[PDB]
């Protein structure tokens, strides 16, 4: 129970991985 | 993403996968194009991480350090660098950790500043500025980013350029920023200096000199040079000085640092010329000018008949960049050995001199890295030979010549590492020898009367055998002796300076053995990158590459025979020669530092001196870092001591024994995988496999060379700061 | 088989018998680990072949009538048999002997 | 200065989390 | 730090007594034992390619014997390595042990 | 001797002659033999001397001078009779006479 | 640097280094024969120091000398201790290389480098005068060679 | 078409054995691109003696016939 | 995997073959040689690299050549 600000960093980094495949769906966009 | 090594259902494919990750030419669907493109943006993701390390080394200073108490008195404030926390140590130890001034534990910095200056106090300064380095970091690898976009790659006809940027970009770096260091040197750390604060807003308001411009506009003479300034000075109060823009002493300032920016001073004015006399001769030896030959690309010309032009073939040397990066890493090598060995004889800080643990960790570093950039230009060079020689091309010139004719130069280098062996170390065996049975007299010493020629020349007018500057009125002294000899022979005649110390026994056969080293190493460089594409007992070197385990173990063996073993086997030399000149160089300041200089030039000329006074009493306070009683602050050093022996030891494993037995061992623990119960569910992805028989000497290399760097990296702090 | 046995053995005698050195080692560099360490030093030491000692001090007179000493006097406790020079001590084992012993049988 | 009360006290994880991070990226980018 | 660095009190301060020989012999092993780490190291491929040069310089004034020069067999630098590092292995601390028992004797 | 000067490394022993220390156990060895006198070392060198000669002169008589068959060494069964018995046997059982009758010299 | 019969620093390593003998020599009784050899150890140790006086020898102690050229000290380096190791280094060497010359002929050339019939050993005398009769076969070599080496390729 | 037992001068165009000194073992008439056996003293690393040359490699050592007393 | 060549050094003497271990080599017939033998290696697939023809191999250079290439199952030797 500490760092909050750090836990919605982790969540957004795993996003960002999700996302990161979602770029590479998109392509051409 | 290589494919050819992709297809390789084995642990090993991702050894090379970060091995030939920057090996950019040896990646599948490689054309010419995309290796300069990706090799470019690697520099400028390179350059990014020297100013990201270089914010974050200002950042800790800001946050943590008695940098403001240590301009005040800064001889006896021990200065420190970043808080140490860790909730591993016992308090026993971070009791003695915290020292100095500050509460919390905060580590002895090493890395002493070079970029003295000012300090701009604590008020909202440095953390700025480091934010500024690393957001110009950041958007410089953006930049490259956008080089690399679609549509905005510059052409091959933007590197393979003589007429190109190898004369803009020269002229143009250190001139620019040569009046601007001058300009914001000599004059925004003049505060520093005398004391002469100046706010951001008005440079041309407040000049240094009682005269400004005018005088240096008069063709006759600068009105410049005739200021002296006093000895006596503070950073905050001049102490009788008259500003000058030419301060030069010639002699051992009373402040370390330079000769009141003098040397400083005179650097870029000199590199500013060195543009001025440059920018202007290889300018029109390019002149963009387009060739007006058509005798290129056309179709009346076919196949090889004769070159593009008598002048212009010189496109193996600018197409390969493993020739000019063994040129970038070798001149620069030549300077970085010049860099470290002007770093005790002309110290460009302040209180140097009676600085200690400080100045010993700066010039090894730089000299450490010095032979890295020699071996990594000479390997880069071989890999030239073997990919981008052609010996079609370059036939009639005196580089062809050489490895029709090579055989004799190698015989020549050999012949010398064993002429400077039998007699270096058989004097040494003859020094202990003799030594041991009590006649060190009977002992055959050597004099170095040339390294003696040394300190006659430094101007003493006492000595009276016709040596150089013995006489102050020999018409060759008389020349350019009004000005700065005063300073020089008063710096030099004395025992407390570092100008020229004394030469003698165990100072010459060191230098004898540093040349044998470094004449052995030559050769070892050099050898490899000669038969590189052949030799006889394997003609088909150039039918692979540059890392290839062997041809073959028959026909007598081929074991260790590509170029790649010759990088391999080269860096075991460079660390013990490299090291050779630093176990030197640390005697010829411990003698001074405790005054017994009688210890060196008496004990030195025999080996088992280096042992017992060495590697034994200097090591009193590095081993005594935690003792079974009261641990103290030398504990952290005496367990990296410790932690480098394991490491170095460590790649003993990887470099006595080869690969196969650990094949069949491997072998071994796979089967009693997957037949132990339970653990039979378990699965692995790649199959299990020793290293390649070329990155398993590259891992042990690594291995003995951080496990021997930690292994003296941790003698210097601990055994220097013990005694002081 | 054998050659996987004895594998296992050599890595279970080399991870800790040198583990626990690169451990005390780190105790002391560390700080106050290595005075925690002390209660761990009284144990493994004078926990396992000290009763063998004092087996071979009884060992006379009970199961060996026929014997005035024992096998030798590094087995006889506080028995100390000097010649202007101490010939042989009851070796007291402690504090590293089961380190060393087992970096042995690695 | 901060001393004990900015970030040396969010430090603890931020030395720790990236290595675990980036081996975890890395070991995933190489199951790719 | 108790163990290995206190011995050197009772090696090498011998030189002024009768004890110098198993100081030139402590001093002179570790050559050996690094002389053994010239073969376990290196390979044959690479010194089979520094004779054939000394051997054209043996060829240039014919002095080439007729016993054509090669290198050591792969096996047998290996058995001349493992000769040196247990040599140069043991005389060390054969010169140690013979050291402070003398001088604490 | 006094060549090089190496002379040092006669360690003052005393006993009147200078040398080099011996840690080989050949005093201790020789004491407890019985052995005193100078002459009794000499006797025993003259008798080696003898019994170093006929051993050469049997490895060079079983050869090329004779030679048992083949058949003379699967007698396994009858060596270990004859090095059981014969040299461990009759050597545990010679040098135990001796030692009963040169103890009291010592 | 100043020689050491002036040199006052030199004289005392002298006393010095018979001081730490001498407590090792006192010891012993001197009469006794075995150790009467002592007295012309020092003998030796004695008449040592006065040759090396002559050379100018380090104000330390630590007698250093020249090897620039300087002919008032060519006996530590040019002359004696250096031009013989050449001779006689090269009496062997030109000799070797003559037995070199003679390492061909019919029997085997094997035969001819190891098991070496004595009198070529016994030969070796001949090299008196090696200097320029030496060069002219060297020559012979290089010429005769004609340029027969490795490929190197 | 030059007799068998020649000495001989290797110039292959991979083997730079410049004009190492050897004695034609046979000639033959085969006709094919490496056919000629010699014997090599040079023992190579591989251990063998004699080994398959070109055509090229020699053409004459002795290069006199009647001046050549 | 590793890339087998084969130069035109051949006697034909059947070296490889008696050599190799897993039979990459063949012996095929030739009309430019002595003895009128050929090695080729149609199963480089299978090929392991273990250099021991070259070994056996007669001429001055070698005559059969293995470029060290790619590594797959059927080139490391490997049971599992
Ligand atoms: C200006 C510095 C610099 C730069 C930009 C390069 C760049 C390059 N080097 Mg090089 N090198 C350098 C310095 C440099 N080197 C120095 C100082 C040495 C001497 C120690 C070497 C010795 C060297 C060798 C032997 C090789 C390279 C190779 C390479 C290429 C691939 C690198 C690689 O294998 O992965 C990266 C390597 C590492 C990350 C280091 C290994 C593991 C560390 C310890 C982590 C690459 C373009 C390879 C090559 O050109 O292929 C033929 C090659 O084999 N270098
Ligand atoms: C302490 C260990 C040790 C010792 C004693 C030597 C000694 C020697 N090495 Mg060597 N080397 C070593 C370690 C060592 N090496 C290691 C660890 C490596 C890397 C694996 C190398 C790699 C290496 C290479 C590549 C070469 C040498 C060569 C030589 C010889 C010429 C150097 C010389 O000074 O002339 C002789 C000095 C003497 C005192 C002769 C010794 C006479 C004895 C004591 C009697 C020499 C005998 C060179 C060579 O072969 O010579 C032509 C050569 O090219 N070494
Ligand atoms: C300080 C250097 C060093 C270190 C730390 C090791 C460590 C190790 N070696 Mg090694 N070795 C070394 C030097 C070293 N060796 C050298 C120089 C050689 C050449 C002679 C060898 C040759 C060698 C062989 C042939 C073998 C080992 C094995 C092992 C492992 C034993 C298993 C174990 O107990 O794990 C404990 C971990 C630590 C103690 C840390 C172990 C990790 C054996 C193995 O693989 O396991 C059975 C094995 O067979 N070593
Ligand atoms: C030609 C290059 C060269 C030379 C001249 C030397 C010379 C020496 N090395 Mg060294 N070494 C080299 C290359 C070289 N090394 C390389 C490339 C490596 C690998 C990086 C090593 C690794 C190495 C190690 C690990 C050690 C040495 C050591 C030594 C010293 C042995 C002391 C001795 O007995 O001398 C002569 C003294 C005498 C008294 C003669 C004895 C007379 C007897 C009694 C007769 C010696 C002066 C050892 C040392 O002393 O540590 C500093 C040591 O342990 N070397
Ligand atoms: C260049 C520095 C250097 C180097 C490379 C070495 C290297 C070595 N030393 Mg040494 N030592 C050094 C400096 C050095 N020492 C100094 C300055 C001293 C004090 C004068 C000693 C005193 C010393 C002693 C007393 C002994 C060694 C021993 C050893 C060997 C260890 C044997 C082994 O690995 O088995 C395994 C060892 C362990 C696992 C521990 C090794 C080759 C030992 C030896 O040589 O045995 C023959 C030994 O007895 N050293
Ligand atoms: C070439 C010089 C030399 C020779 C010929 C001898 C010969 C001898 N020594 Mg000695 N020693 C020497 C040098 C020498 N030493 C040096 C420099 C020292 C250090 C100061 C010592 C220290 C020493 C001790 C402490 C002892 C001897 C002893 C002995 C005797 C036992 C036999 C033996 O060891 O066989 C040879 C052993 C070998 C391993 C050589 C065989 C292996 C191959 C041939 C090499 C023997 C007659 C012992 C004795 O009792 O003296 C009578 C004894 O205890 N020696
Ligand atoms: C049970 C067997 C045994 C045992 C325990 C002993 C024990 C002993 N013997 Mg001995 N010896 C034996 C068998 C044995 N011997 C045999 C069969 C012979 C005939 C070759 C000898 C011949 C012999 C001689 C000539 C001498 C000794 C001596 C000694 C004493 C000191 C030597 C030593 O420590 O090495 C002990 C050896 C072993 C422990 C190995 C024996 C193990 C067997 C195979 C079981 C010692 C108490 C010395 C002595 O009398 O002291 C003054 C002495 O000079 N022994
Ligand atoms: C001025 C002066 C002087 C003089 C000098 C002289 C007389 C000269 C010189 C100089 C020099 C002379 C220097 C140098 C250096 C060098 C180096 C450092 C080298 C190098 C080389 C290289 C680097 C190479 C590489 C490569 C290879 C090997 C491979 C391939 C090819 C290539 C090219 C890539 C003096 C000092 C006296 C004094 C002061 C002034
Ligand atoms: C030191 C030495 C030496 C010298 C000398 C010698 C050699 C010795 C000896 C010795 C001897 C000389 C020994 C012995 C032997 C003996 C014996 C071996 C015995 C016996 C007896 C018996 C066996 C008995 C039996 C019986 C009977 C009959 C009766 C009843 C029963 C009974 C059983 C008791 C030398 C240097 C040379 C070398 C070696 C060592
Ligand atoms: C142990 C050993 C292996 C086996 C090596 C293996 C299996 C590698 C084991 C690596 C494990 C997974 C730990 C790796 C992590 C390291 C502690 C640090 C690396 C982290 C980064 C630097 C990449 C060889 O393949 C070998 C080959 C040739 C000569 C000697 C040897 C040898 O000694
Ligand atoms: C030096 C070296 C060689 C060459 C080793 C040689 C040439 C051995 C030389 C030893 C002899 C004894 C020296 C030559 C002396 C002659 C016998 C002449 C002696 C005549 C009188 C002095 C008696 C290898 O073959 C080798 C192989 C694999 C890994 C490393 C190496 C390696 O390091
Ligand atoms: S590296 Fe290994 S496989 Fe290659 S020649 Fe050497 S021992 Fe043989
Ligand atoms: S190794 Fe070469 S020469 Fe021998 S049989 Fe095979 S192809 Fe023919
Ligand atoms: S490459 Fe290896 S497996 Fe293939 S034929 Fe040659 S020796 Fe045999």
């Amino acid at each position: 129970m500490i760092t909050d600000n750090q836990v919605f960093v982790a969540l957004i980094m795993a996003l960002v991985c999700g996302y990161l495949a979602v770029k590479l769906a998109k392509q051409l966009a | 993403f290589s494919q050819a090594l992709a297809s390789d259902p084995t642990t090993r494919r991702i050894w090379y996968g970060i091995a030939t990750a920057h090996d950019f030419e040896s990646h599948d669907g490689m054309t010419e194009e995309n290796l300069y493109q990706k090799i470019f943006a690697s520099h400028f993701g390179h350059l990014a991480i020297i100013f990201l390390w270089t914010s974050g080394n200002l950042f800790h200073v800001a946050w943590q350090g008695n940098f403001e108490q240590w301009v005040a008195n800064p001889l006896k404030t021990k200065p420190l660098a970043h808080a140490i926390w860790d909730p591993h140590f016992g308090q026993a130890a971070l009791k003695a950790f915290t020292r100095g001034d500050t509460v919390a534990n905060i580590s002895y910095s090493g890395v002493y500043h070079w970029w003295y200056t000012i300090g701009i106090r604590n008020n909202v300064e440095l953390y700025t500025g480091a934010l500024g380095l690393l957001v110009l970091s950041a958007v410089f690898l953006l930049a490259g980013w956008l080089h690399i976009q679609p549509k905005f790659k510059p052409s091959l006809s933007w590197f393979k350029n003589n007429e190109s940027r190898l004369n803009h970009h020269l002229a143009g770096l250190f001139g620019v920023s040569s009046l601007a260091w001058t300009g914001h040197l000599v004059h925004v750390a003049i505060p520093a200096s005398r004391g002469q604060h100046v706010g951001w807003d008005n440079f041309i308001m407040t000049p240094p000199h009682p005269a400004g411009l005018q005088p240096f506009f008069t063709g006759n003479w600068s009105v410049y040079a005739q200021s002296p300034d006093s000895m006596q000075h503070v950073f905050g109060t001049s102490q009788g000085a008259g500003t000058a823009i030419l301060t030069f002493l010639g002699g051992f300032h009373p402040q370390t640092q330079s000769l009141w920016l003098t040397d400083m001073a005179h650097h870029h004015l000199a590199i500013a010329v060195i543009f001025i006399v440059a920018g202007h001769m290889y300018r029109t030896n390019f002149g963009i000018g387009h060739n007006l030959k058509t005798i290129l690309e056309a179709h009346r010309p076919p196949s090889g008949r004769l070159g593009k032009g008598h002048i212009g073939i010189y496109q193996t040397l600018t197409n390969s960049l493993h020739f000019q990066l063994g040129l970038a890493l070798a001149s620069l090598s030549v300077v970085t050995s010049l860099v470290a060995q002007h770093m005790y004889a002309m110290p460009p800080y302040a209180y140097m001199a009676f600085d200690y643990v400080t100045q010993s960790a700066l010039y090894t570093h730089h000299q450490y890295i010095a032979g890295l950039l020699i071996v990594g230009a000479f390997a880069h060079g071989a890999i030239f030979f073997i990919r981008d020689y052609d010996p079609e091309q370059n036939q009639d010139n005196v580089l062809a010549r050489m490895l029709a004719h090579k055989e004799a130069v190698i015989s020549h280098l050999s012949w010398v590492s064993l002429f400077l062996g039998f007699h270096t170390l058989g004097l040494y065996v003859h020094n202990d020898v003799v030594v041991a049975f009590g006649n060190p007299e009977k002992q055959i010493l050597i004099e170095p009367i040339f390294a003696q020629w040394i300190q006659a020349t430094s101007g003493k007018m006492l000595y009276g055998f016709q040596v150089l500057l013995s006489s102050s009125t020999s018409n060759a002294s008389v020349a350019a002796q009004q000005l700065w000899l005063p300073g020089w022979l008063e710096a030099v005649n004395n025992e407390s300076n570092s100008l020229f110390l004394t030469i003698g026994p165990g100072d010459f056969l060191v230098h004898h053995a540093i040349a044998l080293g470094l004449h052995t190493t030559t050769l070892i460089l050099v050898k490899g990158a000669l038969d590189a594409r052949g030799s006889k007992l394997m003609p088909d070197k150039k039918d692979f590459g540059y890392s290839f385990p062997c041809d073959g173990p028959g026909r007598g063996g081929t074991c260790d025979i590509s170029a790649w073993d010759a990088f391999y086997l080269a860096m075991f030399w460079m660390l013990n020669t490299i090291g050779w000149v630093t176990f030197y160089w640390h005697w010829k300041h411990l003698s001074l530092w405790q005054g017994n200089v009688a210890q060196f030039n008496e004990s030195s000329t025999y080996l088992m001196g280096w042992l017992r006074d060495y590697l034994w009493l200097n090591s009193s306070p590095l081993i005594n870092g935690y003792n079974p009683y009261g641990m103290n602050s030398l504990a952290v050093w005496s367990w990296m001591f410790l932690f480098a022996h394991l490491v170095w030891a460590t790649g003993f494993m990887f470099l006595i024994s080869w690969r196969g037995y650990w094949q069949e061992l491997i072998e071994t623990l796979a089967w009693a995988h997957e037949r132990t119960p339970l653990a039979n569910l378990i699965r692995w992805k790649d199959k299990p496999v020793a290293l390649s028989i070329v990155q398993a000497r590259l891992v042990g290399l690594v291995h003995f060379t951080v496990g021997y760097i930690l292994t003296y990296a941790a003698f210097v702090i601990a055994s220097t700061a013990g005694k002081f | 088989a054998i050659i996987s046995h004895l594998n296992w053995v050599c890595i279970f005698l080399g991870m800790h018998s040198f583990g626990l050195y690169i451990h005390n080692d780190t105790m002391r560099a560390l700080g106050r680990a290595q005075d925690m360490f002390s209660d761990t030093a009284i144990q493994l030491q004078p926990v396992f072949a000290q009763w063998i000692q004092q087996i071979h001090t009884l060992a006379p007179g009970n199961t060996a009538v026929n014997a005035l000493a024992t096998a030798s006097y590094a087995f006889g406790a506080d028995t100390v048999t000097v010649g202007s020079k101490i010939a042989m001590m009851p070796i007291k084992l402690g504090t590293a002997d089961f380190m060393v012993h087992h970096i042995h049988a690695f | 200065m901060s001393a004990s009360y900015l970030p040396s006290i969010l430090v603890p994880t931020v030395g720790l989390i990236l290595p675990f991070a980036s081996m975890a990226i890395l070991f995933i980018a190489i199951e790719k | 730090r108790d163990f290995l660095w206190a011995q050197a009190s009772q090696v090498i301060q011998s030189y002024g007594s009768s004890l110098s020989a198993y100081g030139l012999m402590f001093l002179g092993a570790h050559f050996v034992w690094a002389f053994s780490l010239m073969f376990l190291f290196s390979g044959r491929g690479y010194w089979q390619e520094l004779i054939e040069s000394i051997v054209w310089a043996h060829n240039k004034l014919k002095v080439a014997p007729a016993i054509a020069p090669r290198a050591l067999s792969i096996t047998q630098g290996r058995a001349v390595g493992v000769a040196h590092y247990l040599l140069g292995g043991i005389a060390t601390t054969w010169a140690f042990f013979l050291a402070r028992i003398i001088a604490v004797g | 001797w006094p060549i090089v000067g190496q002379q040092i490394l006669n360690a003052d022993v005393g006993g009147g002659m200078q040398g080099i220390q011996i840690t080989s156990g050949l005093f201790q060895l020789w004491r407890a033999s019985g052995i005193v006198n100078e002459l009794q070392l000499y006797v025993t060198a003259l008798g080696g001397l003898g019994m170093a000669g006929l051993m050469i002169f049997a490895g060079w008589f079983h050869y090329h001078k004779a030679a048992p068959k083949l058949e003379w060494f699967q007698n396994v069964e009858s060596m270990l009779n004859h090095h059981l018995a014969g040299l461990l046997g009759l050597g545990s059982l010679s040098w135990a006479g001796h030692q009963i009758h040169v103890s009291l010299p010592i | 640097l100043t020689p050491c019969q002036q040199s006052e620093a030199f004289h005392k390593r002298e006393i010095n280094e018979v001081r730490t003998l001498e407590n090792r020599q006192a010891n012993y009784e001197a009469n006794s024969p075995s150790y009467l050899a002592l007295q012309s150890q020092i003998d030796q140790v004695h008449k040592r120091f006065d040759k090396y006086g002559t050379l100018l020898c380090g104000q330390d102690g630590l007698p250093h000398l020249i090897t620039d050229g300087d002919w008032r000290h060519a006996r530590e380096f040019t002359i004696p201790a250096l031009l013989f190791l050449y001779i006689t280094g090269w009496i062997g060497w030109v000799g070797r290389s003559y037995l070199k010359y003679t390492k061909e002929t019919k029997n085997p050339t094997e035969q001819e480098i190891i098991l070496d019939v004595p009198m070529a050993l016994k030969y070796m005398l001949s090299g008196f005068l090696w200097p320029l009769s030496a060069w002219q076969e060297y020559r012979s070599g290089q010429l005769l060679a004609k340029e027969d080496e490795i490929t190197v390729s | 078409m030059i007799k068998k037992g020649s000495l001989v001068k290797i110039l292959r165009p991979e083997s730079f054995w410049y004009n190492e000194v050897g004695t034609v073992v046979n000639v033959e008439t085969s006709k094919v691109l490496y056919p000629v056996l010699v014997r090599f003293d040079k023992v190579n690393y591989s251990g063998l003696n004699s080994t398959n040359f070109s055509l090229d490699e020699l053409v004459e050592i002795k290069v006199e016939i009647k001046s050549d007393t | 995997a590793h890339t087998v060549k084969i130069y035109d050094n051949c006697i034909g003497c059947t070296q490889c073959v008696r050599a190799c271990p897993l039979d990459v080599l063949e012996m095929v017939p030739w009309d430019g040689c002595k003895a009128g033998q050929m090695a080729s290696a149609p199963r480089t697939e299978d090929c392991v690299g273990c250099k021991r023809c070259e070994t056996a191999c007669p001429t001055d250079f070698l005559s059969i050549r293995v470029y060290l290439g790619g590594e797959t199952t059927r080139s490391m030797g490997l049971a599992y």
